[PDB]
């Protein structure tokens, strides 16, 4: 977990207990799988731009834009 | 030939890139990027306009729940003016409005909308009057962590609208056109807080679906 630490310091991230936490962690672990995904489809000409991680790693897409 | 493209940030008319954090506001920081633009077009002056104060006080809107860009338009309007982010500091909660005229900043002669769906009515509002409030499909994961190039996912839905932002310009990058997109998830999202989202692909994500901008 020495990434998932520095991720959730460096972005101030806190959670309510462990099944909140590894539930989070479920989350953005999924992200980092689909960024690569994504990113190596990019380098084979299937997509015109390119992902990265950010602070909404440990959240779900509809999430970000619906409270 | 120079191509045909326009960017307001060579201009000095767009501001830093804001974070909205956990409140759903949105709506205001598309509102006085639209605002700040004019200003800058009228008075020759770039300032930082208060979120904060839409937030509070525009009660057609719901603060944190979302709101419309034209109902805080509406408001700058009526209101006879727009507090300064100075005299009116973003907070990222919805408190009691404390509007302030002595740090009035900005005022508004009404909005125009966009054409339903017209991406080249856009085009020509951006390139004659200047960034322009747009609201787009942000729900994609491959929104959520847009890092570079020209954004264009068919999964985008023109009709699913749950997201506003700034068009700032637009153009052409490696031979696929964009309109310059400012976002209001702070400068760690997107390229420095920016992207370039697909220009003339049957109005991807809804770009061209519920655009407004201020009279000044
Ligand atoms: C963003 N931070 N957030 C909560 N959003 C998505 C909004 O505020 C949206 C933005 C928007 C503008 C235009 C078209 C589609 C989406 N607006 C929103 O949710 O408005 C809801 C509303 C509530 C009460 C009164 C008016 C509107
Ligand atoms: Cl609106
Ligand atoms: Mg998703």
């Amino acid at each position: 977990d020495t990434h998932w630490e520095l991720w959730k310091k460096t972005h101030r991230k806190q959670y309510n207990n462990k099944v909140d936490e590894i539930s989070r962690r479920l989350i953005w672990e999924k992200n980092l799988k689909y960024i690569s995904i994504h990113n190596l489809e990019a380098s084979l000409g299937v997509h015109t731009y390119e992902l990265a991680m950010n602070h909404l790693g440990d959240m779900t897409s509809e999430e970000v834009v619906q409270k | 030939r120079a191509p045909d493209s326009v960017d307001y940030r060579k201009k000095g008319y767009v501001t830093p890139v804001k974070n909205q954090g956990q409140c759903g506001s949105c709506w205001a920081f598309s509102s006085v990027g639209a605002l700040e633009g004019q200003l800058k077009k009228k008075t020759g002056k770039l300032l930082n306009l208060s979120p904060q104060n839409l937030v509070d006080c525009v009660s057609e809107n719901d603060g944190c729940g979302g709101g419309y860009m034209t109902n805080a338009f509406q408001y700058v309007q009526k209101n006879r003016g727009i507090d300064s982010e100075d005299a009116y500091p973003y907070v990222g909660q919805e408190e009691s409005c404390m509007y302030n005229p002595t740090g009035k900043a900005a005022k508004c002669r009404g909005y125009r909308e966009i054409p339903e769906g017209n991406e080249k009515a856009l085009k020509r509002a951006v390139a004659r009057v200047g960034p322009v409030s747009v609201a787009i499909d942000a729900s994609l994961t491959s929104f959520q962590f847009y890092s570079k190039g020209v954004y264009y996912d068919e999964s985008c839905n023109s009709d699913n609208l749950n997201h506003a932002v700034l068009a700032v310009g637009y153009g052409i990058q490696k031979g696929n056109k964009h309109w310059i997109i400012k976002n209001s998830w702070g400068e760690n999202w997107g390229n420095k807080g920016y992207i370039l989202m697909a220009r003339n692909k049957n109005n991807a994500c809804g770009i061209a679906n519920l655009a407004s901008f201020p009279k000044m």
